[PDB]
DNA sequence: CTCGTAGAGTCCGTGTCA
DNA sequence: TGACACGGACTCTACGAG
């Protein structure tokens, strides 16, 4: 047992999240309902998290301790002690970039205050209530201005290109990625 | 709507085709890939995909493109430019192989972006000291946008930041020179790209409206049919979404020439999708659909028999009503039970939930661990009490203080005497330990 | 576990495939059983005591 | 865990995860199908909510 | 001295304990 | 609840500049 100290906390990077997770959970099934063995590769899946019963794979090819580091070819389950089923984390590959609620609605709205853009606007954006003009090229339009449906419509017809506006968490990610922290610090 | 919206889709891409044609040297590459297409190594639908306002037909239309283009090309340097715009509109009918438009629209987009990067660094320079309204930037920069003349036009207006820009005169001229290279590949200026981009957007918006209509026309129908399935553990909105998927599937698969009522076809697919989704993803533990139908039958039968009889039908009576052997009746009844929420509060003691009671049976009992330890210690010393190589035999035959156990032949190989003699050794050792006063202390471990 | 297998081989102790579950009296209570009731579901073979 | 009596007890995260994964798969298929803008918007809204 | 902007105070709605 | 506090937004008053 290690003797540690100083607990460190930080934002989870997507590569770190992939680093911890051992498998992607693609289908929602939980268990086989006939024999309650877990479904692959569902929310409970042995080939991702671990064997249900100590030192025996799911399919039952290897049951002796003689096999303890081998990974059954039929069922992609490694043979270990069931306690591992308590520590392995999984992951889901999300299709649409989604905003983290805590960094949004907590009284100091860190998405809000980082963007120097009011909170009401951001809620409107994430829930697909309005677009926002993300770097609207050579036009008469600001970079963090929210636009209603018909404003975006007359704009697109009016400004085909050099016109970037979006909706939702995707737009917010775009706005966040392009921001120059230190230069704005100097200006401010 | 599918054919209508496909026509409008092609009309939008056709508009981007016109936009490209009205742009220069585009006609050169255009005719080049028409020449490529003539060899017939591709399809007619990579060059024309529905008109706007056979190899021979394309050949003659492109001959007319060549003729009008060249004749206006000689006198191109007034009205001939409007005639080239007209050629762009008549070619609007044609659409080029996806790769070529991807190449041009992407190079033009990234170049507009690059010039924009230069412009934005300039806009930083202006906003920090002089706060340049964008109107003058456009007007002075737009119109030429090709030579560095606008730079000295910014120098010519005597503005303090504009003249101060000599700090970034190097980068500005690098941007203008690369811009000149883009000019050469196009062989023109920019502003007409602005015209081009606005027409592209207009066409795409037309197509957008058509696609919108492709459900605006059949929307509320999904909602109407959806309100049926409204209590099978499914957020109403998921229901309407599944219905939308089914409706789209029907529309794309709808056949007016097969002889079949459209609305029925639609509703059919709607149900086929909605019921399938509820059957599969409703219950936590997914269950075959025929089993669900079995539950439905059971529930109808229970209702009828109960409301007529008054009391209720006993599982025997249900087994009567249906021909199933009733073993599956109670099997289905067991399966239907939904999992209870682990937090359900226990009576008048909202302090503990159900989760607070479930015990973990996996845990090996500490008593048993102590027993096992004592047992290993005692067996080790008692083996030490017996002879050396017999002791090693018995350790190897089992997993005592060792890993995987080898069968008798392999241990015999380990002694190089590999045969029934090894089991003779095993039986003799067992016999020798049978004698009491040594094993009784281990006899205690039985119970 | 292996060593227990060794013990079974030694003494010839046929392991009983049924665990015990009997409802024994709670700890520290002592009294007279006054009555017994038995409920069998319909179908199963009533035992003599029922 | 299966509590004695054929019924099951689960934490709520099971339902939440199931719902999120469902909406994710539905959005994937919707993208494969190129659904109109309105439907993709609705799907992203619900996924955000979940 | 007034217009435009700046500052102070207030109100409403939400978060927070049992 | 309900007493509190905070945040965001809104309204009213006061000061600097033309
Ligand atoms: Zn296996």
């Amino acid at each position: 047992t290690e003797e540690f100290d100083a607990i460190k906390i930080a934002l989870a990077s997507p590569d770190m999240i992939r680093s911890w997770s051992f498998g992607e959970v693609k289908k929602p099934e939980t268990i086989n309902y006939r024999t309650f063995k877990p479904e692959r590769d569902g929310l409970f899946c042995a080939r991702i998290f671990g064997p249900v019963k100590d030192y025996e794979c799911l399919c039952g090819k290897y049951k002796r301790l003689k096999h303890r580091g081998v990974i059954c070819e039929k069922c992609g389950v490694e043979v270990t002690q069931t306690k591992v089923r308590r520590e392995r984390m999984g992951h889901i590959e999300l299709a649409s970039p989604t905003a983290h609620i805590w960094f949004l609605k907590s009284l100091p709205s860190r998405i809000g205050l980082l963007l120097d853009m009011p909170l009401r606007d951001i809620e409107r954006v994430l829930y697909f209530e309005s677009y926002v003009v993300i770097e609207g090229g050579m036009t008469n339009l600001e970079r963090q201005q929210i636009l209603t449906e018909e404003q975006y419509l007359d704009a697109l017809e009016e400004f085909g290109d050099e016109f970037d506006a979006k909706m939702g968490a995707e737009a917010i990610q775009a706005l966040l990625k392009s921001m120059d922290l230190e230069q704005e610090c100097e200006q401010l | 709507g599918e054919i209508d919206i496909a026509k409008r889709i092609e009309d939008g891409i056709n508009q981007v085709q016109c936009s490209v044609a009205e742009y220069p040297e585009a006609i050169t590459y255009l005719l080049e890939q028409y020449d490529r297409v003539e060899a017939e190594e591709a399809r007619l639908s990579d060059l024309i995909t529905g008109f706007v306002d056979d190899p021979e037909l394309a050949r003659e239309k492109f001959a007319e493109l060549r003729a009008q283009y060249v004749v206006t090309r000689d006198t191109i340097k007034a009205t001939a430019q409007e005639e080239i715009l007209k050629l762009s509109e008549v070619f609007k009918q044609f659409r080029l192989v996806p790769k070529q438009f991807d190449y041009l629209v992407n190079s033009m987009r990234v170049m507009m972006d690059r010039v924009r990067t230069q412009e934005r660094l300039i806009m930083k320079l202006c906003v920090e000291q002089c706060k340049m309204p964008k109107k003058n930037f456009i007007t002075l920069f737009t119109g030429n946008e090709t030579s560095d003349t606008w730079f000295n036009a910014a120098i010519a207006m005597n503005k303090p930041w504009s003249e101060k820009l000599h700090d970034v005169s190097e980068e500005v001229h690098r941007a203008l020179q690369k811009l000149q290279q883009i000019e050469e590949e196009t062989g023109l200026t920019i502003e007409q790209v602005k015209d081009i981009n606005r027409r592209m957007s207009i066409g795409e918006a037309k197509a957008r409206r058509a696609k919108k209509e492709m459900v605006e026309a059949n929307l509320r129908l999904v909602i109407s049919i959806a309100k049926k399935y409204t209590n099978r553990g499914l957020q109403f909105l998921d229901l309407i979404q599944e219905g939308n998927i089914g409706l789209m599937k029907a529309v794309d698969k709808f056949e007016y020439r097969r002889g079949y009522k459209f609305s029925t076809y639609a509703t059919w697919w709607i149900r086929q999708a909605i019921t399938r989704s509820i059957a599969d993803q409703a219950r936590t533990i997914r269950i075959p659909v025929h089993m669900i139908e079995t539950i439905n039958k059971l529930n109808r039968i229970s209702r009828q028999m109960l409301q007529e009889m008054g009391r209720e039908p006993t599982p025997e009576e249900l087994a009567e009503r249906m021909l199933m052997p009733e073993d599956k009746i109670r099997k289905v009844l067991k399966i239907a039970k939904e999992p209870i929420s682990m937090e359900t509060p226990i009576g008048d003691d909202e302090d503990s939930h159900l989760g607070d009671f479930i015990e973990d049976t996996t845990l090996e009992l500490p008593l048993d661990s102590a027993t096992t330890e004592s047992l290993r210690a005692a067996t080790h010393d008692v083996l030490a009490g017996l002879t050396a190589r017999e002791a090693k035999v018995l350790r190897m035959r089992f997993g005592i203080d060792m890993n995987t156990d080898y069968t008798l032949e392999e241990v015999g190989k380990q002694f190089d005497v590999t045969r029934e003699r090894i089991r003779q050794i095993e039986a003799k050792a067992l016999r020798k330990l049978r004698h009491p006063s040594r094993s009784e202390v281990l006899r205690s471990f039985l119970d | 576990t292996p060593e227990e297998k060794l013990l079974r081989a030694i003494f010839g102790e046929k392991a009983s495939d049924v665990k015990d579950s009997s409802l024994r009296v709670p700890n520290g209570v002592s009294g007279t059983v006054i009555d017994v009731q038995v409920f069998t579901r319909d179908g199963v073979e009533k035992d003599k005591r029922a | 865990v299966p509590l004695d009596g054929g019924r099951f007890a689960t934490s709520d995260l099971n339902d939440l995860y199931r719902r999120v994964i469902n909406r994710n798969n539905r959005l994937k298929r919707l993208l494969d199908l190129a659904a109109p803008d309105i439907i993709v918007r609705n799907e992203k809204r619900m996924l955000q909510e979940a």
